[PDB]
């Protein structure tokens, strides 16, 4: 289950960078 | 985002972060099976993640319309990232129940395992797992039998539970 | 955190196969 | 395994599964930094996971003796796989606190981020994150300030919390 979630790391990183003006 | 907040484990600000990320990275407004496959093929480049990605996509596509909307994407994430063990296991049962009839048969389990082995780059063991899981011996594993064996204290089931947790 | 855990998938698979006579 | 069962979230049968797996795959009886690096380099083959693996290894090596014994391996797994959000965040703070002095400074955060970006195959954003995290503005992030901002409802902190959860 962790592997399935981990695959979304690029999205996660992009989501965070999207709020850093 | 009001209703979504009420329906998930996310606050409005968390949903805004997910939403912004979703609108940028996925402009059509939905996640198609092709995107799921790409996401997993990137992460597991030394194997064939297409079948697993397929079952996973079907797990997210609750309405079975071939399109994962933001609402479906967040609902799944809510469970996977913050649900109880009970909710996570139910989500997982539904992932293995390929044809979505509420039952998991041996072939289905066999397909799931092969899809995982293909991703990580067999039969015998699965016949052993399935037999321990099908409590009433009628060839189908129901949600209740799945919950029981995937929370029971038996060395073989514990082994499988560990693999699933890491999976 | 899920990515860190996911990396142990080979070990997990091996641990499970170690109990399947 | 009796004491370990009493000290972790695992039952004896779960510990036997972990133990058997540990005795097979790692014969010396300890996990050396070289093994951690190999495990992560395998999983993230399209990047340089050595630095992250290094910080992670130090996180597992609580006694800082350069050797992760079975007991240390299970203790960490207990938290990561079954601890409360509170316990998981404390484990994570200790991972970022490279020199283990109980404080995280900006350089340390900078090193952690670079190690992660190297694994996934910058500065500006981190100066923004660190500033929001260091509540009293004294150049060091304590465990209490880390817990607060990594559980607070602020869009930037929520973004970072999501990345960390997936990480
Ligand atoms: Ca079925
Ligand atoms: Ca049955
Ligand atoms: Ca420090
Ligand atoms: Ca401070």
């Amino acid at each position: 289950m962790a592997a399935g979630v981990a695959a979304w790391l690029p999205f996660a990183r992009a989501a965070a960078i999207g709020w850093m003006p | 985002l009001e209703q979504l907040e009420a329906q998930t484990n996310f606050t409005k600000r968390e949903l805004q972060v997910l939403y912004r990320g979703f609108k940028n990275e996925c402009p059509s407004g939905v996640v198609n099976e092709e995107t799921f496959k790409q996401i997993y093929a990137q992460f597991f480049p030394h194997g064939d993640a297409s079948t697993y990605a397929h079952y996973l996509f079907n797990a997210f596509d609750t309405t079975q319309t071939g399109s994962v909307k933001f609402e479906d994407f967040v609902t799944a994430l809510s469970i996977l990232l913050r649900g109880t063990v009970h909710e996570k296991l139910r989500w997982t049962f539904n992932l293995y129940d390929i044809n979505k009839d509420g039952y998991i048969n041996k072939e289905e389990m066999m397909d799931i395992v092969k899809a995982i082995y293909d991703m990580m780059g067999p039969r015998q063991h699965v016949d052993v797992f399935f037999q321990k899981m099908d409590k009433n011996k009628d060839g189908i594993v129901t949600l209740d039998e799945f919950l029981e064996s995937c929370q029971e204290d038996d060395n073989i089931m514990r082994s499988l539970q560990l693999f699933q947790n890491v999976m």
